[PDB]
């Protein structure tokens, strides 16, 4: 039967499909199980929930600081609570989180995400604040009159805990790069207050806020990648 | 004994297959499910809670 | 007669009693984003009327010695009335537009125009390997000057007129949409042009969608006259116009 | 029956955005309580007025099979052809997936996994510097042999151990594509444990942690019959590729930094990077 | 269903000539009006008068899929075996088509493109000349890996990052075909750009040009284990070759030489040769 | 399975075609979307107008006057206005033009050409003008008697301002060389004054005339191959 | 799962192709398609002109 | 459809042989007149007593697709790896079929022609000698360019117009089988042309010959980037087949032998050998 | 899609073939036809001649 | 899919019949016209009549 080898005979390309012998011929293998709890998409993972170090203040003594927001009783009529760029991939804020670290196995990323934010305060303790996504522009908002004009939530503090911001897809490419750069840029998140914390006699005079970061489910991933946070000089 | 199916391609096409070993283990990866459920995670609360319901 | 047309956009009339036909991008007509075709999850704001009119973009003089000119869209409208206040508020933009170039002369002068827009139309600096500031290339409404001698300042672009600042033959620009206005028998141009890009929607401060490009080819001449120089005129309209993303003010 | 004809797996695209308008209603969708352990469910829909989209995009590149189906080196490791030094002219290397970093963290984010594998191994050899290089060999030939546990084990390179009967083996030259072969799921067990939180004796004493359960096997490799007047050195790397993947209960990814081939030890580590101040955006 | 049996695309040929006569009317086909922008439809029928002839030409080869349909070369380096500077002993390319001279034209006839690419290697190897050269070398094995953006780089040719896990990887050895891979469309919008008349930063400043959207990662080559005792020397070349291709938004083709590799600087350029005369024709 | 390989084996050639593994298996691709504009061959292009340098006069120290053929009131009865080889591929006049360049990357075409030619004057003057092809022969025409025998057309000027002549295509093979040479002539066209230009008091005493070049709908090419305008010295 | 079609040839013939891999992206060129339009380029005006017809 | 079943040709075997008896009759078969340019169609059942004979010979190996269907060396050139003179690292081939003997007598039996071809490359290698041998060296690589008339043309080794990007190449590697490709009909006109009796100029002055029509282009070969301490010459030989072929208009094969490579000149040769005399048969 | 046909043998075999390129080109040699006619350079004239009757 | 390699394999046979892969995919050909005196088999011209120099007297 003639035949003519084309370009690429021989070669080995890590990412292949072919059929190969069994060095084991008619192993029996051990019969299956139902485990519980089978993943089969790595975006599962993806939407779950984790606690965002948003408290990174160079001064942190106690590591656990990282993860509590300061709130106090008295302070300014507006005044700014948190602030930072929008790169889950690339910021320090989102890059060791539990959705930082699968983006960073990939290149590419698309779709909406969400912000959860629940007050840690006492029960007694009351106040609201503004939560507000900058899209990408010149520069980054500085009062919260000009933060107010973008998408935002006015959160209430009462018997349900938590509020969840969701930060909508608005780009003009269909995917963003996981190392953003100015041309791709996602725009900016802050808070600010509404109409300050009160409490009444005999509580704490500051609170702490958390952060949860998760994905939407019309979230995706593209291009697989080797991750740059893990790296080895000798064989162990 | 040949199988025929679709390849992966926005909205705009066959490609088959036969097996030559008679171990299982020699075929080529199955890449083409896409079946996925993610409430075992997010939602692996007892009772069901409506999003438009208060959670409390 | 098929000479006159008139076109009525927003609260804006354009009237031309002496005109060719109207050139329509690649045969495409201007239209909204499709469902299945956007990306942003958000709703888009469509404010009509309010921004797709007619906006008279200052004026030009035409002497025997000029060699050409150039504008840049959508920054030359940048503060052209809501058009300008939406763009400023906005992160994502998409609109079509309609171009039209008026320029009257008597029956015994004698010059030829080219009007074409050209879309991506990247330019190289004026000294190689040198870069240069957003200002040699677009400051607004105001136009820039070609120049028939090769250019030397390093401060801006390569104006040589043969090359059309884009290193490709001046006379190969007929591909892209363009009239042109031969004063024997035409007073205007007018181009609708399609939003065409590689993605849907994109920032309008950061992105020069397309380049207006008006180059004489015949020399205005004329003899025994009392008028000096002949004005051309630019009005632009953009069509189907929606923003997304809203933010704080750039 | 000359063909089958698979059914279409028929592509799933994700979720489409519906159109929505004003409202002002008790519903609030936006509160939830974490408390429940219980991520919200909500959607861009719900909290600002969108347009109806129709999204095209597929999650097919993340699912386990592909995000494992890529194969990578495992181990590594040099034998000359010739020299004073028995133990130097061959490799014996037991079977374990922990030695090389980056293999390590991708499947140690799941408890537990079953697959196939496949195995390929590519060679390369060359001339050790001296002063004298003039010399006139033959193409060579490599010899893997894999010996189940329990197995016998060679002390040098012309060991009668070297005339397998019942262990599988590879005679490959060089010049020709790299080897391979597939190897079936051969755990004792229901599926692969990348952890195991327990001793080895039954009053909670020796071998702690994940090397308890590595009984795979070892791997000897050595050059055939060649036997140069001058050294010559040879590299053998080992690619591991699975395949029909199955996972469970996942795990967050490592942080801290690897120590130990065969063990979970390490040095803490900062939660991330730092900033000038919470507001600092630039 | 063994055979589809795929229906004739139907060969396309090209308009006809009919036949034509003597004419006076008032119909001025010839004459037109180029000011409205519009080519005129006029043929060789309708001013003179011509035989009926039927063409059986076709226009098959200047298809887009036909014209971008072949391998160019697009990046060549050389790198050593073994040598002083570490820097020396491997290949480090930011992808990108704008190196190469010819490749580059053809494809900037044309403002966006989607395709599939194969991507096909060649790989050569000579001595270094030397006083001594007597040496003795089995068949070299070579590795090719593609890093996406943001993934870890290696630093030196034994660096960990060679331990491949995620990254795909080539093992090729010489003798043998070369080595081919086939990459889908990877670009995050809907088509590559030749061209981006726009800033990097919002405030309009920044990166400038095409190098903004630039962003398809790096290839990098080392030799796998080969040391030898004398310095030898390889060159890789990098072929492309488009598949289903399309294509958008012609434009002119450039006429000034290319000067540099990131941006479309150019020196101005006359149109074209001159002659003696406007009536000289010999 | 016996096999036996044939000649060609492992070689590597530029233009095959042949399937070859995927190295990102299972990769999802953007949606498409329909951009304006889709060209789907080139005698697309090959069919648009564009300007042709005519006036290569040794001499030009303004570039732009490559494209303005010069009018005067006052010439001989009978007079040339222009000359020039048809060599679309290879003659510096039709070099560099839109069609030139398309085909300078193939090497043999056929079909007939369209040459439109538009007068800027004044719109108060008027003339007549003759525009013949002359086949191939052993000598190019010199007086209008000798250009009106063959192929030609009378152009009146006035409301119209555009006459486009068809060059047919007139050969004794099916194709033609780029590379022309003496076997595969192609004639020569040229322009003479019929009437002469005429104008009132008060109007320039000289006008131009501009040339485009485009092909008809049955113009076709073969033979791919690489152009030869571009070039480099050192790696960019 | 095989495809049958003409190959190219004036007026004077089969080839078979199957697909061996999964992913669309490794299918051979096709350049069979010859269907093409010039008219967005040529005639790109809003009212149609008859050629016979005067231009204005 | 999975099987077409052409039909068979039908083996169209060689006229058969009547028996014929005694005859006398004013019928002549024998005698006839060559005046009238027509070859006489008798058999020798027509002028002696024959027997019937069933003829199972066959005309196959005659057709002119078998006797041109051989594949047969066209030119061969030698090139150095590595010289002082650039114009001897590299071979410029003007294609045409008049260079070797054989091949040239084999086709000149037909005025005009029309098939397809097929191309083999056979390249050889070997060290020049000298006074130090003693190196090593990788296998080498070898490119072979085609360029269809006025497209541009390399001046050294390490030009750019290496870069194919639309011209077609092919790179080969020592120790496999030789490369091969396939070339359509490529001619302008309706078929080749052995023969032109013709000028080039109208006006019947310059090039004369089949040397007007021969336009093809040319082929190009270098060694990789191959560079050895000594040097290595390398020789390339080329082989056409022709398929599909049709032939006419037959002329008689040339007598005298060839002298130039590009003309039909020659020197007057004898018709024939001698013998004793006319009656001489021994 | 493959075709079946006899392959060359006196009187005392069947070949498959099918076509994997694209381009008719790339076919394998046509040389199983067999049909031929002499009359051409053999009789050329114009009136037919009986080899019976007389030339002239 | 295994396979094994016969005899003959990579050999160069100079009157083999095997598919090659075209150089110039999607090239138009010229169309065929019908040139007179198409020739189909070496005999035809073997059957035409030729002088035959029989006076060889060697002087
Ligand atoms: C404790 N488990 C051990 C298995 N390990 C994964 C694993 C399983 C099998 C292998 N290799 C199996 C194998 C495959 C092919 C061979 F020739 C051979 F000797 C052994 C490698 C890693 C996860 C942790
Ligand atoms: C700005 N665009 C970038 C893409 N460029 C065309 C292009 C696209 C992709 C490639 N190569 C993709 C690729 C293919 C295979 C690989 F292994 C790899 F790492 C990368 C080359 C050129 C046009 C301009
Ligand atoms: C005047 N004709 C020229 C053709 N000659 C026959 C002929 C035709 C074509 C060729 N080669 C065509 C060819 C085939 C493959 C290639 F790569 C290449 F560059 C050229 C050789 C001989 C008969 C006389």
């Amino acid at each position: 039967l003639p035949t003519m080898n084309t370009p690429g005979s021989t070669q080995f390309l890590t990412s292949d499909d072919f059929q190969s012998p069994c060095a084991l011929p008619q192993f029996d293998v051990t019969p299956s199980m139902n485990i519980p709890g089978e993943v089969k998409n790595l975006m599962e993972i993806a939407e779950v929930d984790s606690v965002v170090p948003v408290n990174n203040v160079q001064d942190t003594t106690d590591q656990m600081e990282m993860f509590r927001i300061p709130v106090t009783i008295n302070a300014p009529l507006q005044q700014q609570v948190f602030g930072l760029r929008l790169q889950p991939g690339l910021d320090s804020v989102f890059k060791h989180t539990l959705l930082g670290e699968i983006l960073n196995y990939y290149a590419h990323w698309s779709g909406s995400m969400k912000l959860t934010f629940v007050f840690c305060g006492s029960a007694m303790a009351t106040g609201k604040f503004l939560i507000a996504y900058s899209p990408p522009g010149a520069n980054p908002p500085k009062t919260r009159k000009d933060a107010m004009l973008g998408t935002h939530i006015i959160w209430d503090i009462g018997l349900q805990s938590s509020c969840v911001l969701c930060v909508p897809w608005i780009s003009q490419t269909h995917y963003r790069l996981v190392q953003q750069d100015e041309y791709t840029s996602a725009g900016y998140v802050t808070c600010w207050y509404q109409t300050g914390m009160i409490v009444p006699p005999g509580t704490p005079n500051s609170s702490s806020i958390m952060c949860f970061a998760s994905a939407c489910n019309d979230f995706s991933v593209r291009m697989l990648r080797d991750t740059p946070f893990i790296s080895q000089d000798n064989k162990l | 004994g040949a199988q025929v199916s679709t390849q992966k391609t926005a909205h705009e096409i066959h490609y088959t297959n036969i097996n030559y070993y008679k171990d299982a283990a020699s075929n080529s990866a199955n890449r083409q499910d896409f079946t996925q459920d993610p409430s075992k995670f997010t939602e692996p609360v007892k009772d069901v809670m409506i999003k438009s319901l208060p959670a409390l | 007669s098929d000479r006159v047309r008139s076109i009525t956009l927003g609260n804006s009339t354009i009237t031309t009693q002496e005109c060719a036909n109207v050139v329509v991008g690649y045969g495409r007509w201007p239209t909204y984003l499709r469902d299945d075709e956007a990306t942003a999850e958000d709703q888009p704001t469509q404010p009509d009327v309010a921004t797709c009119r007619f906006y008279t973009l200052d004026s030009i003089k035409w002497e025997k010695g000029s060699v050409g000119w150039w504008w840049k869209f959508p920054e030359a409208l940048s503060d052209m009335g809501l058009f300008g206040q939406n763009m400023q508020y906005h992160y994502l933009g998409r609109a079509g537009y309609t171009i039209h170039v008026q320029c009257n002369a008597s029956k015994f002068h004698q010059g030829c125009l080219l009007v074409v827009c050209v879309p991506e139309a990247e330019m190289g600096g004026a000294v190689v390997g040198q870069a240069f500031s957003a200002t040699a290339m677009a400051n607004g409404d105001k136009a820039y000057e070609f120049t028939s001698a090769t250019q030397s300042d390093q401060t801006k672009v390569q104006t040589a007129i043969h090359n059309a600042g884009m290193g490709v033959g001046v006379g190969n620009l007929t591909i892209y949409p363009h009239q042109w206005i031969n004063l024997r028998t035409n007073n205007s141009a007018t181009i609708v042009m399609p939003y065409i890009n590689s993605v849907p929607m994109d920032n309008m401060f950061r992105h020069y969608n397309f380049t207006l490009m008006v180059i004489p080819f015949v020399k205005l001449d004329y003899a025994d006259t009392a008028s000096t120089y002949v004005p051309i005129t630019v009005t632009v309209a953009p069509m189907c116009a929606e923003y997304n993303g809203l933010r704080l003010a750039q | 029956g000359d063909v089958e004809e698979a059914i279409e797996r028929a592509v799933v695209h994700v979720a489409d955005t519906m159109r929505s308008g004003p409202s002002n209603s008790a519903s609030v969708p936006a509160l939830t309580a974490v408390e429940t352990g219980h991520t919200s469910q909500v959607t861009p829909s719900d909290t600002m007025q969108t347009r109806h989209v129709k999204n095209y995009h597929s999650r097919s590149e993340s699912t386990v099979e592909n995000f494992l189906g890529r194969s990578a080196c495992v181990y590594m490791e040099e034998y000359k052809t010739t020299d004073n030094d028995v133990n130097k002219k061959f490799v014996a290397w037991p079977i374990n997936t922990k030695q090389m970093v980056q293999m390590r963290r991708k499947l140690e984010m799941f408890t537990y996994l079953r697959f196939d594998m496949e195995v390929t191994f590519v060679i390369t050899s060359r001339q050790d510097p001296g002063t004298t290089l003039a010399q006139d060999m033959p193409v060579l030939t490599h010899q893997i042999m894999y010996v189940p546990p329990g197995g016998p084990i060679p002390a040098k390179v012309d060991d009668y151990a070297w005339q397998t009967s019942t262990n599988p083996s590879i005679f490959w030259t060089e010049g020709n594509a790299p080897a391979r072969m597939s190897i079936p799921f051969i755990s004792i067990g229901n599926a692969y444990s990348n952890f195991y939180d327990g001793w080895s004796n039954f009053d909670q004493r020796g071998s702690y942690g994940y090397n308890t359960l590595n009984n795979l096997g070892h791997i000897y490799v050595r050059h055939v019959s060649g036997s140069s007047p001058h050294p010559i050195t040879s590299t053998i790397r080992v690619y591991f590729k699975p395949k029909h993947t199955r996972a469970w209960v996942p795990r967050p990814p490592r942080l801290c930094q690897y120590k130990k081939a065969f063990s979970v030890d390490f040095t803490p580590t900062p939660i991330t990077d730092t900033r000038k101040d919470i507001n600092t955006v630039t």
